[PDB]
C-alpha cells in the first residue's frame, strides 16, 4: 500500500546505503514503484562468482533488515541471481469450468510454484496472479454503525 | 578494391534470429486503470489470432506485469509461433511480423504498444543503441531533475541527423490524492494519529494481519475496505475513527484533501536519483558519435546534474585490432623461420 | 468483535464480506483469450537453459497425475526449443558437408577405398575436438559448432 | 571469500544466544585489512561551511560512492553525517510536565511516512476510470517542522510545541571524531584495502571517482591528500627498474 | 598465430571469440596427429597399387 | 537513557537523503554528577517526581 | 511448549516455502514433532560444495 | 502456556557467562487435567477468574 516515495525513503535508500564493500561491483540501480515494490539490482564484473556475490550482498542486506518497516519485513525480502529474461512461461488453464481464474492461479501458487522454484537452475519464478489469502472486506458503514474501526 | 568495400560495410555483432517467439509490450498513460489496459491487451491478442493467424500459435497476455516493472497501467504479451517450416518466406519471420504488428498497433488509441524481437544476447545491446543515466549529482530533487531531463530530450530532438528516438525509460508524474491529518484537531477531538493512520491505511491500502491455514497450507490474512468505499476522493468521509470520548469522529472533521503531482516510479543510479534515457544513433552515423553528442548536450545541463553510461553503453575499452597487428607479425616470424629467410615470407603473406 | 451490552453480538461477518481471494489483484493473465495463470521462469546466473528446462518439465510431469480434473498445462513461450534446433540444424549441416566432401572425391579420385582416407579423417579429429572442448570445459554451442563446420 | 562463508556459517550457531538488542543493529563479516590505504581529506576554502557541515557533506555525497568504488574495503569517516538533533532541556520539560518519553512518542507520531493505499485500487469496482496513490503523512524535512511538533495543548488553549522544550538543529549522529588538516577544520575518508587488490589500480579508481564528483562540489570545497601510501609503490618500481637498466649496462 | 590471438580479444566479446578460436586451434592440433598416423598408414594399406 | 546517552528515534529526509533523528540532553544538563537531580520522570498520578 | 501441528504450521511450512533458488538440491525433509521442535534437512547432489 | 509449557523470558549472567531464564510452573501444578483448576487470571474488574 505504499506509494513510490514512501518505498524509496523507507526501504530503497536504507538498503542502498548498506551496499558497501562488495567485490567486483560495476554498478547498482533501483526502482521504487507506486505499487509498493522496490527492486535494486547489483551488476558485477564478468566472471564474478555469482554464488559469492549473492552471499556478499545478502550479507550487507542483513545488516539493513532491522531498519526496514515491519510490513516490508513481514512480506519477505529476497535476493536472487537471475537472468532478467524469462527462460519460459508455463501456462495453466481450466478445460471444464470447475475453476475460476482466481482459483487456477491459487492452485498454481500452492502446489506448483514452490516445487518449480526449488528446481535447481531456476533463479526466479514469477506467478501470473496470486496465491489465495483470507479476505476481510470491511464495510465502513456497517463498521461505524457498531461503533468500530479496522 | 578490398580496402574500399571493407570501409564501406556496416559492423553488427550477431544477427538477430527468429527464435519461435517474441513479445509485445503495452504501456498505457498513467492515470490508466486495469480495465482500460485490458481493452488494449485484447486488441493486441486479437491482432495476432485473426490477422497473423498463419504465423502465431499462442498469445499469453498479462495485464499488470510489464517489461518496465509492475503496475495497473502496463501489460505484456508473450507470443509463440508455428514452426519455421510451417511458415516459409521472409515476410513470415519475426522481423516482418513484429514490424507489421508494431505498425498495426501504432494506431491503438492512446497506449504505447510495441512488438519487438529477442536480441541475440540481451545484455550486450542493439547495435546502434545507447543507454544513459542522468543523475541528481547533488541535492536537486525530482522536479529540478525532471526539468534537466526535459531540456536534454528537447535538444537531442533538434539533431535528428545524429540521434533518434531519444526517450526516457521511466514514467511521467501523475496526480495524487494528498490527505493532511491536522494534529491539533485530532488531539483536541480525542483521536490518536495511531488509529487515524491505521484506519486510513488498512482500509485503502490493505493490511496483512496474520497467517491461517487453507487446506493444510499456511497463507496470509488481509483486511481492506470493500472496493465500493475505496474508489473516489469522497469515499474518504465514509470512514470514522473512535476517540477516547467513545465517539465516532468523521475523517473530514480533522483533515484536508488535495490533488498533487508526484512520481509513480522513482528510479536511482549508483546510490543517487536518476532518470534513464534510451536512444539510437541516426541511420549512417555511428553510436560513439551519438554518445559523443549526448555527452556534449549533457555538458550544458543545469547545476547539480550529471550523467553516466550504463548497460550496453558501459565501457568497451577492450578487444582492439592491435591483436590483428600481432597476428600477421607472428605469422611472419613463423613463415620466416620455416623458410630460413626474410623475403620468402612476403611471398605468401601477400 | 463486541457483545452489545443489551445482550447482542457483532460477529465479523456483520461488518465485512469474507472470501478467499488473492494476496494480490494487480496481475491477470489470459491464454488466447481464455482466463489463465502461469509461472514465468527466469534462469539462474550461469545455469544451463536446456538442462533447467528439462528439470522443470520433469517436475511438472511429477505433478500432472495429481491435478484436479479440468486443469491443463499449456506452453505459451519457450526459449529452449530454438537453442536445441539451432544446434541440430548445424549438426545436420556438418554431416551434409561430409556427404558433399565424399562426392567431390569422385569427380577427383574414383577408388571407393581411396575416397575414404579423407571422409574418415574429418570425423576422427572432429570427435577428438569435442573431447578437447570437454577438457578445457567448453560447451557445445553455436560458436563451437560453427568451429567444427569451418 | 570461502572463509567469510564458514565464518558466517559458524556465527549462525552463536546468532540467537546474543541479545535482541544486538541482533537489531547487526553483525558484519568483513574481509578486513588494518592499515589505511589512503586518507582523502576535505576542507572548505572560503568560510561557507563548517567542520560539521563538511563532514555531513562528505558522508552524504562521497563516502557511499567511494565505499562501492572498485577495490575498497572499509571506509572510515573522520566526522559524522547529520542527524536531526533534538536537544532537550529538563527544566522546560518539567514546566509542562513532560518527559523524554513524551518527546520520543511525539516524534514517532508526527515525523512519519505512512502508506495510505490508493484510489481505484485493485480489486476495483468495474468501470473505474482513475487510479492514483493516496498520499498521507510524510517524513519531516527541516528544523522548523520538528520545532512545530505538538507535544501537549495546555489548559488555557495555548500549546506546547517541541521548540518549547528543546533546541533543534542539524548535528552529527556522534560528536566523537574531529579532524584537522594543518590546523584547519576538515573531514575525511580513511580508505582501507579490500583483502588483495591492485592498490595501484584501486587508488586510481578512487581518484578517478573523486573527479567525477569534483564539479558538483559546493563553492569552497577542495579535496586534499594528507596520506597516500601508493606514491611509495610507484617510485619503488621505478628504482628497481632503474637497477634493471643499470645492471644490463654494467 | 592466425588464430590464438583472437582467443585473447578479451572483455565483453572475448568469450565469443575465445570459444571459436580455441575450437579451431584444437582442431588443427588434432589434424597433424591424424596426418601423422591415419592418413599415411591408411594410404599404404587402402588406395590401390599403381 | 535518552538524556545522558541519546536515543535514535526514527528517520527523516535531509535534502533528499534518509538520515537519523536523535533526542538527547543538552550539554549543560549532563556534565556533572549533580545533574541527575535535574531530571523528573512523572508518576502515573500526574505529578513530576525528581 | 508447542505441539507438532503448532510447530509445523507456524515454523516448518514457513521455512520450507522459503527454501528456493538454492543450487543442486536433490530433496528435503521435515520432522515437526511434539517435543516442540522441528528439523528440516536438504540433501544436495554428489559433488556440491557443502 | 507459561505455566504448563514454560516461557523463555530473558538472559542473565551467572559466573561471567550468559544463560537463559525460563519460568515454568512447579511440576506438581501441571501434571493432570484436574490441575488446570488451580490456575486463575486477572480481569478488567481486577478479580481472579478461573
Amino acid at each position: 500500500g505504499a506509494d513510490a516515495k514512501t518505498v524509496q525513503d523507507t526501504v530503497t535508500q536504507v538498503i542502498e546505503q548498506n551496499m558497501n564493500g562488495i567485490d567486483n561491483l560495476m554498478y547498482m540501480s533501483s526502482n521504487s514503484d507506486s505499487t509498493g515494490t522496490v527492486q535494486i539490482t547489483l551488476t558485477f564484473e564478468s566472471g564474478t562468482d555469482a554464488d559469492i556475490a549473492q552471499v556478499q550482498v545478502q550479507n550487507k542486506l542483513q545488516l539493513a533488515m532491522p531498519l526496514l518497516p515491519q510490513e516490508v519485513q513481514q512480506q519477505g525480502v529476497s535476493v536472487e541471481k537471475s537472468s532478467s529474461s524469462f527462460l519460459m512461461v508455463v501456462g495453466v488453464i481450466n478445460t471444464d469450468g470447475t475453476m475460476t481464474q482466481e482459483d487456477i492461479s491459487d492452485y498454481v501458487a500452492a502446489n506448483m510454484k514452490d516445487a518449480i522454484s526449488r528446481t535447481s537452475g531456476v533463479g526466479d519464478v514469477q506467478l501470473f496472479g496470486s496465491q489465495y489469502a483470507m479476505r476481510i472486506w470491511m464495510n465502513p458503514n456497517e463498521l461505524n454503525k457498531f461503533q468500530l474501526t479496522p | 578494391g578490398m580496402a574500399y568495400l571493407f570501409v564501406r560495410l556496416p559492423s553488427s555483432f550477431l544477427p538477430d534470429e527468429d527464435q519461435g517467439v517474441f513479445m509485445t509490450m503495452v504501456q498505457l498513460p498513467a492515470g490508466a486503470t486495469q480495465e482500460r489496459t485490458q481493452k488494449v491487451l485484447n486488441e493486441v491478442t486479437h491482432y495476432y489470432l485473426t490477422k497473423e493467424k498463419n504465423n502465431v500459435e499462442s498469445v499469453f497476455a498479462v495485464n499488470g506485469f510489464g517489461f518496465a516493472g509492475r503496475g495497473q497501467n502496463t501489460g505484456i504479451a508473450f507470443v509463440s509461433l508455428k514452426d519455421w517450416a510451417d511458415r516459409p518466406g521472409e515476410e513470415n519471420k519475426v522481423e516482418a511480423i513484429t514490424m507489421r504488428a508494431t505498425r498495426a498497433f501504432s494506431q491503438i488509441k492512446d497506449a504505447m504498444v510495441f512488438a519487438f524481437n529477442l536480441p541475440a544476447i540481451v545484455e550486450l545491446g542493439t547495435a546502434t543503441g545507447f543507454d544513459f543515466e542522468l543523475i541528481d549529482q547533488a541535492g536537486l530533487g525530482h522536479e529540478k531533475l525532471t526539468q534537466a531531463r526535459n531540456q536534454l530530450l528537447a535538444e537531442a530532438a533538434k539533431h535528428p541527423d545524429m540521434l533518434t528516438s531519444v526517450r526516457p525509460n521511466g514514467l511521467e508524474d501523475t496526480p495524487q490524492f494528498k490527505i493532511d491529518i491536522d494534529q491539533e484537531k485530532a488531539q483536541a477531538l480525542g483521536v490518536s494519529i495511531n488509529d487515524i493512520n491505521t484506519t486510513l491505511g488498512a482500509a485503502w491500502g490493505g493490511s496483512y494481519v496474520n497467517d491461517f491455514i487453507d487446506r493444510g497450507r499456511v497463507k496470509k490474512v488481509y483486511v481492506m475496505s470493500e472496493a465500493k468505499y475505496r474508489m473516489l476522493p469522497d469515499d474518504i468521509g465514509d470512514w470514522y475513527v473512535r476517540a477516547a470520548d467513545g465517539q465516532m469522529v468523521p475523517f473530514s472533521a480533522f483533515s484536508s484533501s488535495r490533488w498533487e503531482y508526484g512520481s509513480p516510479r522513482l528510479e536511482r543510479y549508483n546510490g543517487l536519483p536518476s532518470m534513464e534515457i534510451l536512444g539510437q544513433a541516426a541511420p549512417g552515423k555511428s553510436t560513439g558519435e551519438a554518445m559523443e553528442l549526448m555527452e556534449q548536450l549533457a555538458s550544458k545541463l543545469p547545476t547539480g546534474v550529471g550523467y553516466d553510461w550504463t548497460g550496453m553503453s558501459y565501457q568497451e575499452r577492450s578487444g582492439a585490432p592491435s591483436l590483428y597487428a600481432i597476428s600477421l607479425i607472428v605469422v611472419f616470424l613463423c613463415l620466416a623461420a620455416l623458410y630460413e629467410s626474410w623475403s620468402i615470407p612476403f611471398s605468401v603473406m601477400l | 468483535l463486541k457483545v452489545n451490552q443489551d445482550g447482542s453480538r457483532v460477529l465479523l461477518r456483520d461488518v465485512a464480506k469474507i472470501e478467499l481471494g488473492g494476496e494480490n489483484y494487480d496481475i491477470i493473465a489470459e491464454f488466447n483469450g481464455q482466463p489463465a495463470s502461469g509461472l514465468g521462469i527466469k534462469l539462474a546466473t550461469g545455469a544451463n537453459a536446456l538442462d533447467t528446462a528439462a528439470a522443470i518439465r520433469a517436475e511438472l510431469a511429477k505433478m500432472e497425475p495429481f491435478f484436479p480434473s479440468g486443469l491443463k498445462i499449456v506452453y505459451p513461450y519457450d526459449t529452449t526449443p530454438f537453442v536445441k534446433i539451432s544446434i541440430h540444424e548445424v549438426v545436420k549441416t556438418l554431416v551434409e558437408a561430409i556427404i558433399l566432401v565424399f562426392l567431390v572425391m569422385y569427380l577427383f579420385l574414383q577408388n571407393f577405398r581411396a575416397t575414404l582416407i579423407p571422409t574418415i579423417a574429418v570425423p576422427v579429429v572432429l570427435l577428438g575436438t569435442f573431447a578437447v572442448l570437454a577438457a578445457f570445459g567448453f560447451s557445445i554451442n553455436t560458436l563451437t559448432m560453427f568451429g567444427m563446420v569451418l | 571469500d570461502i572463509a567469510q562463508v564458514q565464518v558466517q556459517n559458524k556465527l549462525q550457531l552463536a546468532m540467537p544466544l546474543l541479545p535482541q538488542e544486538v541482533q537489531q543493529q547487526g553483525v558484519s563479516v568483513e574481509k578486513s585489512s588494518s592499515s589505511f590505504l589512503m586518507v582523502v581529506g576535505v576542507i572548505n576554502t572560503d568560510g561557507t561551511m563548517t567542520q560539521e557541515d563538511i563532514s555531513d557533506y562528505v558522508a552524504a555525497n562521497m563516502k557511499d560512492a567511494i565505499s562501492r568504488t572498485s577495490g575498497v574495503g572499509d571506509v572510515q569517516l573522520f566526522g559524522s553525517q547529520y542527524a536531526m538533533r533534538i536537544w532537550m532541556n529538563p527544566n522546560e520539560l518539567n514546566k509542562f510536565q513532560l518527559t523524554p518519553v513524551d518527546v520520543i512518542t511525539a516524534i514517532k507520531a508526527q515525523n512519519a511516512q505512512v502508506a495510505a493505499g490508493q484510489l481505484g485500487g485493485t480489486p476495483p469496482v468495474k468501470g473505474q476510470q482513475l487510479n492514483a496513490s493516496i498520499i498521507a503523512q510524510t517524513r519531516l524535512t527541516s528544523t522548523e517542522e520538528f520545532g512545530k511538533i505538538l507535544l501537549k495543548v495546555n489548559q488555557d488553549g495555548s500549546r506546547v510545541l517541541l521548540r518549547d522544550v528543546a533546541k533543534i538543529e542539524l548535528g552529527g549522529e556522534n560528536y566523537d571524531i574531529i579532524a584537522e588538516f594543518n590546523g584547519q577544520p576538515a573531514s575525511g575518508l580513511g580508505i582501507k584495502l579490500a583483502t588483495g587488490a591492485n592498490a595501484l589500480d584501486t587508488a586510481a579508481a578512487i581518484r578517478a571517482e573523486l573527479a567525477k564528483m569534483e564539479p558538483f562540489f559546493p563553492s569552497g570545497l577542495k579535496i586534499v591528500y594528507p596520506y597516500d601510501t601508493t606514491p611509495f609503490v610507484k617510485i619503488s618500481i621505478h628504482e628497481v627498474v632503474k637497477t634493471l637498466v643499470e645492471a644490463i649496462i654494467l | 598465430a592466425v588464430f590464438v590471438p583472437m582467443a585473447f580479444f578479451g572483455g565483453s566479446t572475448g568469450a565469443i571469440y575465445r570459444q571459436f578460436s580455441i575450437t579451431i586451434v584444437s582442431a588443427m592440433a588434432l589434424s597433424v596427429l591424424v596426418a601423422l598416423i591415419l592418413t599415411p598408414a591408411l594410404c599404404a594399406t587402402m588406395l590401390k597399387p599403381i
